[PDB]
């Protein structure tokens, strides 16, 4: 059976991800905006229970549970297609509507305060799940809705689900971009303390990596976090195709997880992502070969994490799997082999095996897709580390400058100081060092 | 030339025999995704458990399994799944710790009615049991050895022993081990369960006559067998294969055999059967670089040129290279 | 007709020869017996008869793998038939009737192969193909190609160094973005020599490296095996070529990367040799690619699309690697053997230049010195012989290498010799 | 693969003689100046990736940096259409603006200043490059800027890449032409300095030679600083077309250039072009022929070197090789070369084997050739000697005169002393002497 994933949308990013994430698997599914299969979608061929449930025969309702602390995101869910996807009982929306003033300890208090809704919520999703794994909160760690109630989501899913795994997609601030939300170092480093103490596996989402995705490959030159949100959905969607689309290969989570999670610490993932292609650019179909998206995903536009320029470690993949959806040649993957061979295109960790692992994945038959071949990359990439390490100095940077923290003391988690923060810093910083030691021979005695 | 086109429309038309390879597809290629997860963790379960053929192969067993499977199948209610079934080709005593066979007496039957049992012959039937067999083992194992990776994940979490030196490098045996089995997988998949696939359609596709169509099934099935490292000459290469997967389920047995421990000490947690656990990782390794050499000097020696994909699939990012 | 021999008793003048041959039996299967043919059948005509007979075995061969393509003559066939019943009909037996309606067949047939061979299979890609690689027609690429390779071709072959080196020559050529995977199978790796069976060669193992190209039905009627062995060896000479300017280019780094390092006389008489032989080489290869290979290819090119006759087109193939084997010197044994000794001069030389950045050490003052002798006694002997031939008309690349050579007469002036380099 | 060559580009005047050198290459080879391919360039018998490096999966840029110490060159290069041509982290632009004086002195200190930066540039254009061969520095040795920055740009391609050959541009000054930059002699002897001991090859461009060929073969009354820079730049291209369109023969740098230098020291190369037409003076075809055109190269006036006329050195070609590039019928070389050697069109050196070469090359199909039939001579002519002597007296000149230094005096170079020009002058003019030697039978020992 395949192993259902609930989808927490927390604050504006984290509800604007959901939206568009459950507006993608209705597309591909052919499901309505109100949850109803469309007479078109007769190809039954979609895994709907991953991360939907029904409720009856006819109607199919995300298995999510939306919790913020700012009435904000919830009334711009309500106002959105997908406001008939979720369980209306299933969204918990805070009554003051005063919201997080961009501060995640008030963020995470209002959770606390909802932590009862929140987690029902959660258990409805998942009993209308056959075979739930467990739980995938998406949120942003910048903003202090999103993060506060983010952090509570995982908190309540690692009391409620204390055998299962919980997994977050955590967005951290883009540091090239100016956060208006000021606080957002504190919210981050607040989110990434939750991840290191609730959840099993942090996913590092760079805001900064997506907002140059939007720039340089969408020509969007000031992403919105709503549309860093909605990249964010549609690399998910493009990663869990095979989930939601059963087929001969990768079709549990943990087949296609294992390669890339060589420690249970050492849990920061890379992904990579062939061909990219911008939202506009649907029209022509390229046939791109295996080669061809090879070469590409060696392209800085593609890749979803934005690593810093680190002048004295030669951070690099230990591992790369790439599972790719659509047409493909297996000659063309040797040939890309060949020529990645010939390039050097590839450098994998020394001390042990590691390859490309190949998934092939059946496309949604009612979402056309606008690529031959498409494929996601999850590899573990010593880079990585430089997301996570960014983050912990922006975090440490925000406490140490008290910046913004007159929004955070008005909780009390943050009211008097922000030392919570910077021991979160201090946390991702091990991690991001642990994930580039994984590139190292020495990792197999890390630890 | 009368006679052979209309014996290809009536086995199009009449026979269905595109019909019949969709089936296989659905059925003994898994293309039901759902019920092959469900079995494979069916079966990864009980052999770690240690059932015995007579505890597992039981048909009540089977049964519930098959059951479960097509439940949570999306394709598991098609009448294509309904041609599946799950035999037995003997029945085991005791099911043998870390053997990659261990599932090998189970077979899935094609039923083929006149005249398309000319064609779909029973060899051919008994091919794709085999293919079905292998796979099914091949599931096996990985599935054992998720399993084996969730229950460390498990007892970290419950311990908080992500501190484990002995779990953090038992964790990350199983990930290269879980890479590698995974890639050879994707390479088994791609020649023999794709490419193949693709070929047998094209020549069930232009099948003439009932000769014509049994040739070019048995085609499929000796390509989906050469490129799936089922053949004779690919058979020490296979019992290698076997031998590395029976390492790895070792392995697997050693680290699910014991929960992480507490973290006692500035190592992090112990686990009693690391030193055991860290022993099959170094013979893994070992045995992997043998491997990685071995088919070097096949594929340079020019007696197995599939095995030079097979050696570009264990070192796809050069890893076992520069090892 | 039917390509069939029949002659159950060898009552017929043609006798069937040994079928060199699904290697459908070689047209040779069927052969004129002289010792048969009747004196009124002339041996011109008995000639035409046996291409006649030849092609027609060759079109039923093609045919029983071939779909169902008609005759070339089709219902034509029946009216040849036609003509020979009333020349049995005929009281005497004319041979110009015969010789005729023989021929009236033979230009239908030859028509039809060679539409069939130019515009249904293409001859034009093949020969493409084969001038790029076997003839070394993408001289950038296999100079690339042999740039990459060196360290892996530099050592002897090896039973298992074949798939080394093909392995290599795939990576320049995506390297050299030569991407064309229908390219790299017909491009096949050779032999072990000399320890790397790896027992018998004359010279290493980088000298025995040959390139195989397997010809496809109809076209390997074209590329025989004398064809192949001839490719081959013009394989290895254009290889050998290359390498010997590869090592002069590195001789020419060595000496831009020491150009920080003051020139020593035993430096830059290295740098000077290494710049004589290269001009001298650079000359001759342009003159080989132009005047040889270039014209000869041209030509061939030319006659085929100036042609209608598959035979036409093949003689003028066939023309065109008679131009290239006699230009290249290959059958003046002797001549191709002191070349040779020059290469391997100029080799060493280049090698000496390569090696030492700074001045020649003792080693390398006795290497420089004797590179310096053998090289200016190697070159005053070709300058020899190529006036020789000019004087005597007898090659026209040779007088224009000489022309080259000594076009500002320093080899005139130098006697013909490679000045020595001073060690 | 390949042998990439980078492109070095050097002050202002050599910012400029690089931009428009990569330009007319990516005329040749149809690429926009925004880097991306021409529909037109769909022959794919050029050496790209000898001259360009893709900057995405369908751009290709040029492997070119740029180099000023003056901000209009650079400043007018990325605003221009050619801006995305060059790699941005490969350019550097002074803050100041001021350029460097016309002393080289400063040029040499800018380049100090950012040689971190530009053997960073070096490094990863060399990774970005699958077979880089070296490294060539386009700039002008007469003014401040482009002269001081050249010097810099050949110690820190010794520096990163010592291994590979180093190339230089090095443009003498104009010598009917009143310099602008007073400190020309001072610039041309580091420029000199800098090719003596980081250069591997300097090639000289004589701005006196490309002012009379604009005048009688191009019909420009009065060259540009910003035309003989284009003119040099034609020229560069024409020459290392077979570099770039890739052939039979001369399919690497180091293959060409190892005929041409015979001593490591005496890299000191001269060029020559024949026919010789204005783009503007495309509208008569004239028969040309290689014998015609190689008549015509043995003319000064096509030789791309202003030789003075020295009356103690009996000048001689060291050697000779004819770059054709265009429809060239082997006939046509054939009598082109038996015209040469019926009028002893070049005299060799007595201690080697040495021939003018010649080298039929296609056009390029993207670049329209004003010339139905074209080609670039170099050469190694004793003669060129009378130019670098020129060079060298100049350089002592102005040394021993310290003039223009003040510009340069400010400069650590040439704050105390011209100490390093007058070494210059004397390595240019041993290098003269070993020239003339070269026409000599001690060419053995030419460079020593």
């Amino acid at each position: 059976m395949p192993r259902e994933i609930i989808t927490l949308q927390l604050g504006q990013c984290g509800n604007q991800i959901g939206f568009e994430f459950w507006k993608q698997l209705c597309a591909e599914h052919g499901i309505s905006p109100e949850g109803i299969v469309e007479e078109f979608a007769t190809e039954g061929t979609d895994r709907k229970d991953v991360f939907f449930y029904q409720a009856d025969d006819e109607h199919y309702i995300p298995r999510a549970v939306l919790l913020d602390l700012e009435p904000r995101v919830i009334h711009s869910i309500l106002n959105s297609p997908y406001a008939k996807l979720y369980n209306p009982e299933n969204i918990y929306l805070s009554e003051h509507g005063g919201g997080a003033g961009n501060n995640w300890a008030s963020g995470f208090s209002q959770g606390e305060k909802i932590h009862e809704d929140i987690f029902d919520i959660i258990d409805r999703e998942a009993d209308g799940s056959d075979s739930l794994e467990g739980f995938v909160l998406c949120h942003s760690i910048a903003g202090g809705t999103g993060s506060g109630l983010g952090s509570y989501l995982l908190e309540r899913l690692n009391d409620r689900y204390p055998k299962k795994l919980v997994q977050t997609y955590s967005v951290f601030p883009n540091q090239d971009e100016m956060s208006d939300v000021v606080v957002q170092p504190y919210n981050s480093l607040l989110t990434l303390k939750r991840l290191t103490q609730n959840a099993d596996c942090v996913v590092v989402l760079d805001n900064t990596a997506l907002n140059r995705i939007a720039t340089d490959r969408l020509h969007i030159q000031n992403p919105s976090f709503s549309q860093i949100n909605q990249l964010v959905s549609t690399i998910m969607s493009a990663s869990t195709t095979t989930l939601r689309y059963p087929g001969y290969m990768n079709n549990d989570l943990i087949g296609l997880i294992a390669s890339l999670i060589p420690t249970p610490r050492l849990h920061f993932l890379m992904t990579g992502y062939t061909p990219l292609t911008t939202d506009q650019s649907v029209a022509s179909v390229r046939k791109t070969t295996v080669l061809d998206v090879m070469r590409r995903l060696l392209q800085p536009k593609n890749v979803m994490v934005s690593t810093g320029r680190d002048r004295q470690t030669n951070h690099c993949y230990i591992a790369i799997l790439n599972i790719i959806q659509g047409e493909v040649d297996p000659t063309q993957v040797h040939k890309s082999l060949q020529r990645i061979r010939e390039r050097k295109l590839a450098n994998f960790i020394p001390w042990g095996p590691a390859s490309i692992q190949v998934a092939l994945s059946r496309k949604s038959p009612y979402l056309p897709s606008a690529h031959r071949v498409s494929g996601l990359m999850m590899a573990n990439h010593t880079s990585i580390s430089s997301l996570f390490e960014r983050t912990c100095r922006q975090y440490d940077k925000l406490r140490k400058r008290e910046a913004f923290l007159e929004q955070f003391r008005k909780e009390d988690m943050f009211k008097d100081n922000f030392d919570e923060m910077d021991t979160s810093r201090e946390i991702v910083q091990q991690l991001i060092d642990e994930y580039h030691a994984a590139t190292r021979p020495d990792y197999i005695s890390w630890g | 030339s009368l006679v052979n086109k209309a014996a290809v429309d009536y086995f199009f038309v009449e026979l269905h025999l595109e019909a019949h390879y969709e089936a296989l597809r659905h059925f003994l290629l898994m293309e039901d995704g759902e019920f092959a997860q469900s079995l494979s963790d069916l079966l990864f379960e009980k052999l770690g458990a240690g059932q015995t053929p007579g505890e597992l192969l039981n048909p009540l067993v089977l049964n519930s399994v098959l059951s479960k499977a097509l439940q949570c199948s999306l394709h598991g209610d098609t009448p294509h799944a309904s041609n599946l079934s799950l035999a037995l080709k003997y029945l085991p005593e005791v099911f043998a710790p870390n053997a990659p066979d261990v599932l090998s007496c189970l077979e899935l039957r094609y039923k083929v009615d006149w005249p398309l049992n000319i064609v779909i012959t029973e060899g051919c039937l008994s091919k794709y049991s085999g293919v079905f067999s292998f796979l099914l083992q091949l599931k096996l194992m990985m599935w054992a050895l998720k399993d084996v990776c969730f229950h460390l994940k498990r007892t970290a979490l419950l311990s908080h022993m992500a501190g484990s030196v002995q779990f953090r490098q038992l964790q990350l045996f199983k990930h290269e081990m879980q890479h590698f089995v995974k890639v050879i997988q994707g390479y088994i998949a791609n020649q023999i369960l794709h490419v193949t696939w693709c070929e047998f359609r094209a020549r069930l596709a232009t099948v003439g006559d009932l000769e014509e169509i049994q040739r070019a099934h048995a085609e499929y099935l000796h390509e989906a067998v050469f490129r799936g490292l089922l053949t004779e000459k690919a058979a020490p290469v296979m019992n290698v294969i076997h031998s590395i997967f029976s390492l790895v389920l070792k392995f697997r047995s050693q680290l699910i055999s014991q929960a992480w421990g507490p973290p006692g000490g500035p190592r992090g947690a112990e686990h009693p059967n690391f030193a055991l656990m860290q022993q099959s990782y170094n013979t893994f390794k070992y045995y992997s670089h043998f491997l990685f050499k071995v088919v070097t000097k096949l594929v340079n020696r020019g007696y197995q040129p599939h095995l030079e994909d097979f050696l570009l699939r264990i070192n796809f990012n050069n890893y076992y290279q520069d090892a | 007709l039917h390509g069939l021999l029949l002659d159950q008793h060898e009552e017929f003048f043609i006798k069937q020869g040994p079928s060199s041959g699904m290697l459908a039996p070689s047209l040779k299967q069927f052969s004129l017996r002289v010792e048969i043919l009747p004196s009124y059948i002339p041996v011109r005509v008995a000639e035409k008869i046996l291409f006649v007979g030849e092609s027609v075995q060759m079109f039923e061969n093609q045919n029983v793998n071939l779909t169902r393509k008609g005759s070339i003559l089709k219902n034509q066939e029946d009216t040849f038939a036609a003509e020979l019943h009333r020349l049995k009909q005929q009281p005497l037996f004319s041979l110009v009737d015969f010789e005729q309606v023989v021929d009236r067949i033979r230009s239908t047939v030859a028509e039809h192969l060679w539409k069939l061979m130019v515009e249904e299979s293409d001859l034009l890609g093949q020969l493409k193909i084969i001038k790029d690689f076997y003839l070394l027609g993408r001289g950038e690429l296999f100079q690339a190609f042999i740039d990459t390779a060196q360290h892996m071709l530099k050592t002897p072959p090896t039973a298992v160094t074949e798939h080394d080196v093909n392995v290599a020559f795939q990576q320049s050529a995506h390297k050299v973005l030569l991407d064309d995977d229908n390219l790299l199978p017909l491009l096949h790796l050779t032999i072990e020599y000399h320890g790397k069976s790896p027992r018998e060669a004359p010279a290493s193992g980088w000298a025995a490296l040959g390139l195989s190209y397997k010809v496809q039905w109809p076209l390997h009627i074209l590329f025989t095996p004398a064809v192949l062995e001839k490719y081959n060896v013009v394989f290895k000479y254009l290889l050998s070529v290359r390498r010997v300017q590869a090592e002069l280019q590195h001789c020419w780094a060595l000496q831009m990367q020491r150009k920080h390092l003051k020139s020593n006389q035993t430096d830059a008489i290295k740098w000077r040799l290494r710049n004589h032989m290269a001009f001298l080489v650079d000359n001759l290869q342009y003159y080989l690619q132009v005047d040889v290979l270039e014209s000869q290819f041209s030509q061939l090119l030319h006659q085929i699309n100036s042609t209608r006759d598959f035979e036409s087109i093949r003689l003028a193939h066939d023309h065109f690697l008679s131009n290239l084997l006699a230009q290249s010197f290959i059958l003046l044994k002797p001549v191709f053997h002191c070349l040779n000794e020059i290469l391997d001069l100029c080799h060493s030389f280049c090698s000496l230049v390569s090696q030492n950045l700074g001045p020649l050490d003792e080693r390398g003052a006795a290497q420089l010195s004797i590179l310096v002798k053998g090289f200016s006694r190697q070159s005053s002997l070709l300058f020899k012989i190529l006036s020789s031939v000019r004087n005597h008309q007898i090659n026209s690349d040779l007088a224009q290498l000489l022309l080259r050579l000594d076009y500002n007469k320093y080899y005139t002036q130098a006697g013909g010799t490679l000045g020595s380099f001073g060690m």
